[PDB]
Order: structure tokens, then C-alpha cells, then sequence
């Protein structure tokens, strides 16, 4: 009980969690959490997109 | 022994001299205390107290913090003479209130206690990046100025001057506020540096005792300038004032004719000596009746807190001049600096403004500090630091050890 | 303040370290901290939020009934020694939150 | 996760919504049972002995002795088509869950005894928590209740600790005992004549007889078995601080206190007074006073007359 | 900057943008010493923060239109997606692996 | 109360007007030093020098 | 150029309020017709003049 240890989860469960992190992480910047936009998510793939661009021109590179 | 005449303070104003029980508690005095007073406003025609609501009856001192119920007032530091204060304090029980979500509970609760910025206090980060900003193309200017004697300088210098001036010009006539005068002051101040440094790059050939002549005059100047027509912000243009005189005096002296820069260092530091004692006077003649005497107080305390600045600045780089580790009698001035630390150590306790006295205090330790510092990069060898570390380390330990054990 | 030591130390370990034993060249250990500073700007709040003790609910994981109506949870009292009457405010669950933001 | 935040939000409105309905009874109880060291300074307003018998006063025969937990005025629906156990989505689960545990219920409330409602309340505990209390009771009741609805009469031995009650009007005569057989000759014999305890209620109360009498048993002499055994008198209401056995053989009417001052009791509803269970479980945090306190009150009454 | 409501968390921001700018700018005076450096330096150093002073009273005072306040919203991205492209050139990555 | 009546005994049976709200407040606006500043000063001068 | 602006936002995050106290309206006088009087709010007195 209590869920101690390391249990198996659900694929339902690990999105659940992941909203309730990104809900407070935007309380303790924005001090509000109507999120009309949610410019948490938005600023993070601009990064990921980032991170990816620069791996294609590497495997560019190792092709050449 | 067993009573004590003490003055009540009452609603909206009124004192009362009253002879009090010297041993009974607190707790028992109170209630007919404040009938007494009511009283004697009634038959004067005054508004007597009343409570409101849920709330208590209140002996307080004048600083507001209430006495224990049950002590007697002689055991506490209550003397004859002394004053007090009845005051109702009103009841703060409410109900707690609970919020389950961890999300909505720290949003809401954290927006109470700390404050968000705001289109006011944005305006005033602006303006101080705008002050650090040209402070710092002066700087750049007047390094070039070093190794060049062309007009570029003063040029550039001196069409940076003008705008900056004209700017805040502006901002003074439409100021509204508070906030807008703060605005309007940290502006105008900027401007002094590059006028400054205009003139003073002006004159051909390399840079030392002629330019230094029209620097720190100009400087004297448009402090003394701003000071008249502002009358705000007295303290830290009283001490641009003062800095900027007694060095124009020995610029001028080396510019003409001086034997020797010690000869210009003992005459400024003499002059700094009797110019202490001298402070509290010339602060004081530099100063609906309420207003005209708490005007005159407030004025009158900035002057001073100004211009002990000034002379704290001019000793220590007058002081730390002078000495050497080894130039002839390397001890005379050792010791004449601690002579003189003495004196402004000392004489601290004689101000009551908090920072007076620190100003003064921290004045004497200061130099101490720089003198041993000086002998120990020069003339450099183990000995001469390990003496300075140990020095340094147990001068102000015994200093707080004497005053707080 | 002290967060503030913790950081540029830590950072600055690693540089050095590597300059010690690898004696890596100075352009790739100064674009690497700058690497490693633009993906921390984005984490700030999630470490935050975990360095203070903020703990998100568990998921009872269905093999439970949800139940409207336990017995409501105990309130906590308080003591003072200037205010020596005690006071009670609240669950200990939530009057922890006030001191974690 | 546009619905899960769709649906969080529709929480926090309802939120709004409780917290506002509460706020109005939290200025409502606050209104009729202050706490008791800001008794004094109301002695001069027109709220002293306000409360009347004549059935519209609901606060009649209530006394104030703490804070504790209470009941909303709202009334929660449950939800409609609920899905089952092994369909629930995991976040607006646990959010309505944990909504409905700690918004059944407001902190910080004043927690009240009736008089009218039973025979006696058996006080259990160390002297010092006990009489503590019974003073407190005495000036709540004494500044809401007027002389020309409640009497009150003391049984005790140790008389040093009721000097303070020589100026209350409410104990006046046209009265301090310190036996049973005093009381007997002098007291129980106008009061023994007839009844039996009977509960009451509001609207009731506007045909009981004015004076309501308060008697405290400081003494533990066993002579009191025969108005016990016989189950009191109506208009009587007894309040033991001895903790003697024969007033403590019923949980319906003791009060446990714990070493850090709460007390513990059955749960009785908030309309009706009825017990609604049979386990004690903790009721109120104790308020007191000290004797100096209690006297300084006294004096500050004593001064008024009809 | 502006996703930070809290008064002194926000300044930090704003302030550590701006430094970096007048750190550069000073460190190309100091050497690589030059006329037009040291003219071109002065000026930069003193329009910049000047600029910002304007824009931080004149700004929250005006209305502006929808497709204006969602187009700088797109300027954080687009200075966000050259930077590690950016920084792997500088330190010579691609090289290192096309002369493999 | 009960109490000696000396014949040496005055009384003042005069009052004055001020406002409250200003003269409690003059208290703390500024006064001289104390010694947990000057503490606090000393501890702040000893770190200064190591 | 004339000074025409169009207000667009998400009703400031919240309903719609229908009894929301009207705006003052403002009071004029004229050099030779001292006597003063009101002819509307603030906001719609500008629109006459910025056409």
C-alpha cells in the first residue's frame, strides 16, 4: 500500500503525474494557474527541436 | 517609595498627570484608571473612549508594547517621571482557513506576502541602468585621454554632456510625485561625470597638475549648482563639495610651486584636524511654526552626516600618503597615525545619529587596517605579513571583546 | 545566498577537474558551460520545486473504493511564551505548505 | 488534458463558493459567544443579559466552553453516473476525493454545551483544568443570562477558592454550602418538592419557568444518591468537579480532559443536540480563567441593577 | 523575463542580459585599441540602456494589437533554436567527425 | 485606596494636548545607538578582517 | 494617426457583469454660458472628436 517501492504503472498514470508537475511548476513562476496558454511546453520543444538540429548535422557529417 | 506620578496618554491626545500605586499588579489599576480619565474629559467637553466590537482595555509604554497583567509596576522599569499609554486592542480570532490542491493552495498563498514588480518600480531599474551606463563611457574616454592629448575627448565628451543634461531638465518640471522626483535626481546626478571630465581633458599636452586645476573646480562647481537650485539630496552633494574644494587647493599649490608632495599632504592633513571640530558648527549656521523647526532639524542633521564624510575620505588618502615602510623614520608615522585614530575613536560617542557615530567609528579602524597593508606589500618577506595577518585579526576582536564582555 | 556558493562551485569543480587530467582545450570546456547553464534555466523550476519538500499526491493505483466520509482529519494546536495561551490552526498536511513556498 | 484542466478549474469556483457561506457563519457565532477574556469591556453595551425564554431566541439555555470542529450550512450533492472503480481517470479521482474529506468541515468554530438538554455534565480531570472551566462557565453564563432567568448556588468544601463569588448578582437572595445536609435543610427542601429532568427545546423553552437554577458539587458526600438515583429535578442542572462515581457511571454526560487541555466527549448534532454516536472522540480546546480575572469581572457587574 | 511575476527574480533576468552586452563591449576597447572601436564602444554603451529606459516607461501604458504581442512571443523561439547548431561549430565538432 | 496625607503633599491638576499617533511613532524614528547594534557592528568588522 | 483603438481581450478572464455601475458622466460650461452642465461619459464624448 501507500504506493512504496517500485511498482509497475499505467500509461494513463505517467501522463497524469506529468500535468500536475507542469500546473505547479507554473505556480511558482506565474503565481496563477488558469494557464489560457501554456508557454511551459512551448519554451521545452524549442529546446528539444534545438538538441535534434544539431545531431541531423552530425550524422551529415558522418555520412560525408 | 510606594507611589509614582507618571503622565496617561488618552484618546486623540490629551496628558494626564497621575500619582499611581507603586506595588499593586498592572491589572488592577486599569479599569478606574480609565474612568478617571473619562471623567476629565467629559467635564472638559471632549469625546470620552468607547470600545468597538470584541477587544480589550490596554496598558501600553509609548513604544506600544503592553505590560504583563500581572506584574507590579515596580517590578517593572517603570520610574517616576515616566509615561504611558491606555489603548484598546482590538480581537483577532477568525476562522483557519484550508485549501486541499497543492497547485491553487501555493498560488494563492504566495501572492500575499511578497510583492510583484510593477510599472512604477520599472521605470526606476531603467534609470539606474542608464546612470551605470554612461559613468562607464566616461571611463573608456578618459583612458584614452591618458595616451592621447587630441581633442576627441572633450569632443565626444562634451555633446554627451549636453544631452544628458537637457533630458533631465525635462523630467524635473513634469515630476508629479514622489517616484517621479527619484527618477528625476538620479538623472541630473549623472551628468555631473561627463561635464567633468569635458573640461579637464580640454587642455593640450600630456595630463597631471595643469588639467587637474579645471577638473576638480568644475566638479566643485556643478555640485554646489545642482545643490542650490535642487535643495534635495543635501548629504551626498555637500560631500562632492567638500572632496572636490580641498582638492582643487592642492592641485593648484603643485600646479604653481610646491617643494614636495609631503609638504601638500601635512598642510591638508592639519587642515582636516581642526576642520572636525569645526563640523557640528558649520552644519548648524548652514541650516505652522512645527514645520519651520522639524524642517530645520532634518536639515540640519544631513548637513552634518555629509559632511563627516567628506573629511573621513580626505584623512585616510592624506594618511596612508604619508606613511612609508621606508622612507627615515618608518615608525614616526606609524605611531602618528594611531594618535590620531585615538582622537576620532574616541570622540564617536558625543553624536547621537546612529550613523554619525558609526561613520565616525568605522573612520579610525579603516585606516589602521590600510597602513598595515601598505607595509606588507612593500618591503615584502615572511616576517612582514605574518605580522600584519596577526595584527589584523586581534585588532578588532579585543575592540568588540572590551565593549561586549 | 548559500545556493548561490553551491552552484558556481560545483560548476567549476568540473571544469577544472577535466583541464587536470585531459588538459581539454579552452574553447570546449567555456561552450560547455554555456551548454549546461541554457538547459538549467529550464530545470530551475522543477529542482526547485523538489529541493524544498514539495510532495505531489500518490495515486492509489485501483485497488481501492473511493470514500466520501471518513472521520475529518484532527486539528493541530500551538504554543507561545509571550502569547502563553494555546491556539489551534489547521491539519498538519496543510499547515505545512505555508512554510515549503 | 484540455478536460482534466477544464475540470480542475470548476473545483476552485465551488471553492469560492463554500469558502463565502462559511465566512458569513464564522461572523454569525462570533456575533453571540465571544471568547471569554473580552467579556469585561461589554458590560456598559446593551448585548449583557440580551437573551430571552420566549421561544424566537434559538441561543437560550447554550453556553460556550471552546473551539473546536462543526459543520458547514451547505449541503454537498452526490455525483451522477459515476464510472466504476477500474474506469476512473487517476487525477479528477483523487481531486473530488480529497475535495470532499477536508470541505465537510470548518476548523476554528466555538463548540457549545445546553443546558436545557440534560441532567449534569460530569467534569473529569485535575483540579486546576477543572475549575478552570467552571469559573469560565460561570461569567459566560452570568453575562448572558440575566439574574431574573438563572440562579446559581455552590456546593464546596474548600471555600478559599469561591471568595470571588460574594459579588456576582446571580447568586444573590432575597449562598455557598458546605454540606449535603446544609443544602438539604436550607436548598433541596423548595426545590425537592416535584419533577423530574425532562429535554427541552427552543421552542419549548417559552413554558419552563423563568429561574433555571446552576448548582456545582465541590464536595463528593455521598448523601446526593437520592436527587441522582431519582434522576434530578426539572429547571436543575447539576455540574460535578470531583468526578465522583455516582455522577460518572454515564458517557452521554462526562467530559474527559487531556493532560495538553482537550476534551474529549460523544458527538451530538448541531440542530437537535441528540448524541449521534456511542465512542468519546476529541470535542473542544479548553478555555479559563484565572481567580483574579473572575473577581475583576464580578466587580465590574456588580455595579448594574435592573 | 516575463514569465517571472516576483520583483527581484525578475530584475536578475533582465540585468544579466544587459552585462553581458557592456562586458563585451568594454573587453574590445581595452585591446584591440582603435579610434573607431573606442568611438563605436562609447556610443553602443550609452544608446542600448537608453533605449530600454523609453521603452520601459512608454510601454505599459499602450494598447497593441493582437498580431503584434503574438509575434514577439515567436522572438524568444527564434533565439532559442540556433544555439546549440551555433555552439558545436565553435568548438570545431563537425570538423572533428567529416576528417574522421 | 487608603493613604498618608502628608503636608508637603502637591498635586499637578494640569493637562496637555498632543497627538498620540505621532509622538509613539517619534519614539523609534531615530534615537541613539544600543548595544545589540553595537554587536552587530563588532561582529561585522571582525569578518571584515579576517 | 487619428488615434482610434480597438480593445480586444478574454473579458478579463471573467464573466460578464450587466449591473456594472455606469461611468460618470462629465459637465461642461462655455465662456458666455457660465451655467454648467453634463452631456456624457468620458468615452463616448472622445469618439465625436477622434472621427
Amino acid at each position: 500500500g501507500s504506493g512504496y517501492g517500485l511498482g509497475l504503472s499505467t500509461r494513463t498514470q505517467v501522463t497524469g503525474y506529468q500535468f500536475l508537475a507542469r500546473r505547479t511548476a507554473m505556480a511558482l513562476t506565474r503565481w496563477r494557474v488558469r494557464m489560457e496558454i501554456e508557454p511551459g511546453r512551448r519554451q521545452t520543444l524549442a529546446v528539444v527541436a534545438s538538441v535534434s538540429a544539431a545531431l541531423v548535422i552530425c550524422l551529415g557529417a558522418l555520412l560525408w | 517609595p510606594q507611589a509614582v506620578v507618571v503622565g496617561v496618554m488618552a484618546g486623540e491626545g490629551v496628558q494626564i498627570g497621575v500619582l499611581l500605586d507603586a506595588n499593586a499588579p498592572v491589572s488592577v489599576m486599569t479599569d478606574p484608571l480609565l474612568k478617571v480619565v473619562n471623567s476629565r474629559l467629559r467635564e472638559l467637553g471632549e469625546a470620552p473612549l468607547e470600545a468597538t466590537g470584541r477587544g480589550r482595555w490596554a496598558l501600553c509604554l509609548v513604544d506600544g508594547a503592553p505590560l504583563r497583567a500581572t506584574q507590579s509596576l515596580t517590578e517593572q522599569d517603570v520610574y517616576d517621571g515616566d509615561r504611558l499609554w491606555i489603548r484598546f486592542i482590538a480581537d483577532t480570532e477568525r476562522r483557519s482557513q484550508v485549501i486541499e490542491h497543492i497547485s491553487t493552495a501555493v498560488a494563492s498563498d504566495l501572492s500575499k506576502r511578497f510583492a510583484r514588480i510593477d510599472p512604477i518600480v520599472a521605470v526606476q531599474v531603467g534609470a539606474s541602468m542608464v546612470a551605470t551606463g554612461v559613468v562607464l563611457a566616461t571611463g573608456v574616454l578618459g583612458w584614452w585621454r591618458w595616451h592621447h592629448n587630441t581633442w576627441l575627448t572633450t569632443i565626444y565628451t562634451a555633446v554627451i554632456g549636453v544631452l544628458v543634461l537637457a533630458v533631465a531638465m525635462l523630467l524635473l518640471m513634469r515630476a508629479k510625485t514622489d517616484a517621479d522626483r527619484r527618477v528625476a535626481d538620479i538623472m541630473l546626478m549623472s551628468a555631473i561625470m561627463p561635464v567633468t571630465v569635458a573640461a579637464a581633458a580640454a587642455p593640450p599636452g600630456p595630463v597631471g597638475s595643469p588639467q587637474a586645476v579645471l577638473g576638480f573646480g568644475v566638479l566643485t562647481v556643478a555640485a554646489a549648482l545642482a545643490l542650490r537650485f535642487t535643495g534635495r539630496r543635501l548629504g551626498i552633494y555637500t560631500t562632492i563639495v567638500i572632496i572636490g574644494a580641498l582638492t582643487m587647493l592642492a592641485a593648484l599649490a603643485r600646479m604653481v610651486a610646491a617643494t614636495s608632495a609631503v609638504t601638500l599632504l601635512s598642510s591638508l592633513l592639519l587642515i582636516c584636524v581642526v576642520a572636525y571640530h569645526a563640523a557640528p558648527a558649520l552644519s548648524r549656521r548652514l541650516a505652522s511654526s512645527v514645520r519651520d523647526v522639524l524642517l530645520q532639524a532634518e536639515r540640519a542633521r544631513s548637513f552634518l552626516s555629509g559632511l563627516l564624510t567628506g573629511l573621513g575620505v580626505m584623512v585616510v588618502v592624506c594618511m596612508t600618503s604619508l606613511c612609508d615602510p621606508h622612507t627615515g623614520q618608518r615608525w614616526l608615522p606609524l605611531i602618528l597615525a594611531g594618535f590620531t585614530s585615538g582622537f576620532l575613536l574616541l570622540r564617536g560617542r558625543s553624536y547621537v545619529d546612529r550613523w554619525q557615530s558609526i561613520t565616525l567609528a568605522g573612520t579610525a579602524v579603516i585606516i589602521a587596517a590600510a597602513v598595515c597593508v601598505r607595509y606588507a606589500l612593500e618591503l615584502s618577506s615572511p616576517l612582514a605579513v605574518s605580522i600584519v595577518a596577526a595584527i589584523l585579526v586581534l585588532l578588532p576582536a579585543a575592540g568588540m571583546a572590551a565593549a561586549a564582555h | 545566498i548559500y545556493t548561490t556558493i553551491v552552484i558556481i562551485g560545483a560548476l567549476t569543480m568540473l571544469a577544472a577537474l577535466a583541464r587536470m587530467v585531459a588538459a581539454t582545450s579552452a574553447v570546449t570546456l567555456l561552450s560547455s558551460l554555456l551548454l549546461i547553464c541554457v538547459v538549467a534555466y529550464h530545470a530551475a523550476p522543477a529542482l526547485s520545486r523538489r529541493l524544498a519538500g514539495i510532495r505531489l499526491p500518490v495515486f492509489p493505483s485501483a485497488t481501492s473504493r473511493w470514500v466520501f466520509e471518513a472521520r475529518p482529519d484532527l486539528p493541530t494546536t500551538v504554543v507561545v511564551s509571550g502569547g502563553s495561551a494555546p491556539v489551534l490552526e489547521g491539519p498538519s498536511s496543510v499547515r505545512d505548505v505555508l512554510l515549503q513556498a | 488534458d484540455a478536460m482534466r484542466a477544464q475540470f480542475m478549474l470548476m473545483l476552485d469556483m465551488l471553492r469560492e463558493t463554500a469558502q463565502e457561506s462559511a465566512d458569513s457563519m464564522d461572523a454569525n457565532y462570533r456575533w453571540f459567544h465571544p471568547a471569554p477574556n473580552t467579556l469585561a469591556a461589554a458590560v456598559g453595551s446593551p448585548r449583557m443579559w440580551e437573551r430571552k425564554p420566549d421561544g424566537k431566541d434559538l441561543n437560550f439555555g447554550v453556553v460556550r466552553v471552546g473551539v473546536g470542529m462543526t459543520r458547514p450550512e451547505v449541503t454537498w450533492g452526490e455525483p451522477q453516473n459515476m464510472p466504476t472503480d477500474i474506469e476512473l481517470e487517476p487525477v479528477t479521482g483523487k481531486a473530488l476525493q480529497e475535495f470532499g474529506r477536508y470541505q465537510s468541515v470548518v476548523y476554528n468554530l466555538p463548540k457549545m454545551v445546553s443546558l436545557l438538554v440534560e441532567p449534569w455534565y460530569a467534569l473529569v480531570g485535575e483540579r486546576e483544568q477543572v475549575l478552570g472551566l467552571m469559573r469560565a462557565i460561570i461569567c459566560q453564563l452570568a453575562f448572558s443570562h440575566g439574574p431574573d432567568h438563572v440562579q446559581m448556588i455552590v456546593v464546596s468544601s474548600d471555600l478559599d477558592q469561591w471568595d470571588w463569588v460574594k459579588w456576582l448578582p446571580h447568586f444573590g437572595d432575597s449562598m455557598v454550602y458546605t454540606s449535603v445536609r446544609e443544602f438539604a435543610a436550607e436548598q433541596a427542601e423548595l426545590f425537592a418538592g416535584r419533577g423530574s429532568f425532562t429535554p427541552r427545546h427552543a421552542s419549548s423553552s417559552a413554558q419552563t419557568p423563568t429561574p433555571h437554577t446552576v448548582i456545582i458539587a465541590d464536595v463528593d458526600d455521598p448523601q446526593w444518591e437520592y436527587v441522582i438515583s431519582a434522576e434530578g429535578v426539572d429547571g436543575v442542572t447539576f455540574f460535578d468537579l470531583t468526578g465522583s462515581s455516582m455522577w460518572t457511571d454515564i458517557p452521554e454526560r462526562k467530559l474527559q480532559f487531556d493532560k495538553t487541555g482537550v476534551i474529549e466527549a460523544l458527538p451530538r448534532d448541531r440542530d437537535t443536540w441528540m448524541v449521534i454516536d456511542d465512542k468519546a472522540w476529541f470535542f473542544a480546546l479548553t478555555d479559563q480563567v484565572s481567580i483574579a480575572e473572575a473577581e475583576e469581572f464580578a466587580q465590574k457587574l456588580a455595579q448594574w441593577r435592573l | 523575463g516575463r514569465s517571472y511575476v516576483d520583483r527581484w527574480q525578475s530584475i536578475t533576468l533582465a540585468g544579466t542580459a544587459v552585462i553581458i552586452a557592456a562586458a563585451v563591449c568594454v573587453r574590445y576597447a581595452l585591446e584591440l585599441s582603435s579610434p573607431l572601436a573606442v568611438s563605436i564602444v562609447a556610443a553602443i554603451l550609452v544608446l542600448l540602456p537608453a533605449a530600454g529606459m523609453a521603452a520601459a516607461a512608454h510601454v505599459p501604458h499602450t494598447i497593441y494589437s493582437p498580431l503584434f504581442r503574438k509575434f514577439v512571443e515567436w522572438i524568444e523561439y527564434l533565439c532559442l533554436m540556433p544555439i546549440f547548431p551555433l555552439a558545436l561549430w565553435l568548438m570545431n565538432v563537425y570538423a572533428a567527425i567529416r576528417y574522421r
